[PDB]
């Protein structure tokens, strides 16, 4: 998930 | 944030080199695509970390961040390849242990052409004797230019300011600084074209079942994470 | 040949204003695409003679003249659209008798995407206040930097491309702005080339699909200029 | 034809 890496990390 | 501080910040933000091994046996259509897809997948993870370090990027809206990355990822990967391959005419250094000759690009239908663009563009950068600091600025400009909307423009000018600052520190005449700035940026169109061809090619390899396309890699390929 | 005189030659090479001879009336999927293909075909003819008026173009090998034009035609057409649409926000001035809105691009599937790209890029050039002479150099540059005796033509091209680049720098220097601002402006104009190339790649993919469907009359010149790309 | 136009005037 692009969004995850961007906001979760 | 001065140009030099911007440059120094991008220097630190450089992603670590992804370590991927070259297949034991000589490449086959499948093993080559396997290597390229795995590499891209690993590099995409570091690219996002890298992007978050570009001054002001995180201050943009999540939606602009997502759209800049979906739009330029392949271009960025390719600019990295060209830089890594600059001191190696004839070769494409996808990674420390994944050095390919243009010949091997034959086991994959339609990739030789792409390898040609990449080698050609690399030659021009080499001929222009691209410098490390110039490279850092250019790669960042590629991300910020694949266009909050107002803050993006300012971020783009800041990095451009940095690139100009780097070229001036080279000491060449003012008129030659403008000329070098133009020569470097005129190549972005080529990188963008190679990216378009590379993504179109990857999609076809996925459809033809020549190689499986990973979760992250696939999201980036389709490019509509927001829907 | 000084930069100013090179820019004058670009001004004199400018193709004539083109009209499709269509009585004013609302657009439909059929009339729209048919009007666009008809216009592109007419413009391609003028584009070829335009390129030949660029000092040194005819001296390039025939292989290069063909490959440069086959590679950049769509981008050059779109750069023309943007210069023409600059003084008219929200509209795409394909031609005096072919003016379209974003909502007009909705009738045709996949084109709204392309109109938005064109409108956005046009809006950008508009805020930068693109000047006519800049437009001239940028268009010439798109042709000379698009693709890629035998090695001779090569240097000829680099020399020609460098000459038009030199002309653009000159034009910017005449605006009389800060040196730093001259650099920021040069970079901002060139970075938009990426966006023209992008809208161009999308525009041709869409036309290609239209052709394969035989939903549009693809005249001879436009047809071969298209196939060359597919090839 | 692209070529014939490039060779005539
Ligand atoms: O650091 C890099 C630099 C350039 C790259 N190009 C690819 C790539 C990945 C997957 C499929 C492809 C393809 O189908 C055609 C051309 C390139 C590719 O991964 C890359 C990683
Ligand atoms: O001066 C111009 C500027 C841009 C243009 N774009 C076209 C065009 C012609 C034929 C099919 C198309 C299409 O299917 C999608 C988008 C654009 C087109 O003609 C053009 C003429």
């Amino acid at each position: 998930k692009l969004v995850q890496l961007l906001t979760t990390t | 944030l001065s140009p030099e501080q911007l440059v120094l910040t991008l220097l630190e933000a450089e992603p670590p080199h992804v370590l991927i091994s070259r297949p034991s046996a000589p490449f086959t259509e499948a093993s080559m695509m396997m290597s390229l897809t795995k590499l891209a997948d690993k590099e995409l993870v570091h690219m996002i970390s890298w992007a978050k370090k570009i001054p002001g990027f995180v201050e943009l809206s999540l939606f602009d961040q997502v759209r800049l990355l979906e739009s330029c990822w392949m271009e960025v990967l390719m600019m990295g390849l060209m830089w890594r391959s600059i001191d190696h005419p004839g070769k494409l250094i996808f990674a420390p242990d994944l050095v390919l000759d243009r010949d091997e690009g034959k086991c994959v239908e339609g990739i030789l052409e792409i390898f040609d663009m990449l080698l050609a563009t690399t030659s021009r950068f080499r001929e222009l004797k691209l410098q490390h600091k110039e490279y850092l600025c250019v790669k960042a400009m590629i991300l910020l230019n694949s266009s909050s909307s107002r803050k993006l423009a300012h971020l783009l000018n800041a990095v451009t300011d940095a690139l100009v600052w780097v070229i001036a520190k080279s000491g060449i005449s003012s008129q030659q600084q403008s000329m070098r700035l133009a020569n470097l940026l005129m190549l972005l169109s080529h990188v963008r074209h190679a990216s378009n061809k590379g993504m179109e090619h990857l999609l076809n390899m996925k459809c033809k079942n020549v190689v499986p396309v990973y979760d992250l890699l696939l999201e980036m390929l389709n490019a509509h994470v927001l829907r």
